[PDB]
């Protein structure tokens, strides 16, 4: 029925430990702090609520994918490891192979992507618009960003995942394995610790248009797909 | 004719174009479909990468031809 690569993804999510796996306080979300380029797992266990990948199982998944999907013209691919970041569309195939798994049993778990570009002509996307989300709490973004305080430090762009989640009280909550946000300046100093900050993912996207210069922005999520972002005011 | 365009999703989208469209217009299909902005999709054919401004023709893409499509976006 299913690939041995993919059955090992699923074994591994089956056996995890997921405390934050429904709505809890926003104190016990679990966020784990980035590790090399990794983001796409951190964001991942975010999402799900627990340890649910570690690095070489999904790296091991990833590189069997890739072989399934091009096989020996893998070489015409840029490199995806946790040193240099993983593509939106391998994020979605995770998520999606855990739906119908015990962890995820009654959930809402048909994952998709909604991937948003500037108009044509322009540098950088000036609003981004969600979709409405009915009851959907979670999602992750992957934002390309760049800024004036980049292009001083010669900078390039970050492309980073992050992961949003509901808390008990039905608030949202950007949870980012790095500890400083996505537009701040590359040599601003930190703690180390992930971020935990209470916003609506619509005003933290904003933020972001409004701080710095979006150039791409991916949205990954129950029931979101190709036509769920937009460009205009709603 | 048909064409199949496989995607790290696993999913595969079939296509419904001829010889002579360019590969801007297999982009703007792909969209349409699909909602990739076209600046997002990498097409690669047999481990060549295809460009905007030639059509399929140019590449011997014929019917039921399978052609890979990868992101740019990496996070």
């Amino acid at each position: 029925a299913r690939s041995p690569w993919d059955q090992a993804l699923r074994d591994r999510f089956d056996a995890a430990l997921l405390p934050a796996l429904g709505p809890v306080p926003h104190d016990q979300f679990h966020v784990e702090p980035q590790v090399a380029s990794a983001c796409a797992i951190h964001s991942i266990n975010a999402f799900v609520g627990g340890p649910a990948f570690d690095i070489p199982t999904f790296t091991t998944w990833s590189t069997a994918s890739t072989a399934a999907f091009i096989g020996d013209d893998a070489d015409a691919l840029a490199p995806e490891s946790a040193a240099s970041g993983f593509s939106p569309h391998r994020v979605e195939r995770a998520l999606n192979l855990l739906d119908g798994t015990p962890a995820t049993q009654g959930k809402d778990w048909n994952i998709g992507v909604s991937i948003l570009s500037p108009r044509s002509g322009a540098a950088m996307i000036t609003q981004v618009t969600l979709p409405a989300l009915g009851d959907t709490d979670r999602l992750i973004f992957d934002v390309k960003v760049g800024s004036d305080a980049r292009t001083a430090a010669g900078a390039d762009d970050i492309d980073h995942f992050v992961a949003f989640r509901k808390d008990d009280q039905g608030a949202w909550w950007l949870l980012d394995s790095r500890s400083s946000e996505v537009h701040a300046p590359p040599g601003q100093e930190s703690s180390g610790s992930p971020l935990r900050r209470q916003i609506e993912p619509q005003a933290w996207l904003n933020e972001i248009t409004t701080t710095a210069h979006l150039k791409t922005v991916a949205l990954i999520g129950p029931g979101i797909t190709g036509q769920s972002l937009t460009d205009v005011p709603r | 004719m048909q064409i199949f365009v496989k995607t790290l999703t696993g999913k595969t989208i079939t296509l419904e174009v001829e010889p002579s469209d360019t590969i801007e217009n297999v982009k703007a299909k792909i969209q349409d479909k699909e909602g990739i902005p076209p600046d997002q999709q990498r097409l690669i054919f047999a481990g060549k990468q295809l460009e905007d401004g030639r059509t399929l023709s140019d590449y011997n893409i014929q019917k039921e031809s399978t052609l890979h499509l990868v992101l740019r976006l990496r996070g």
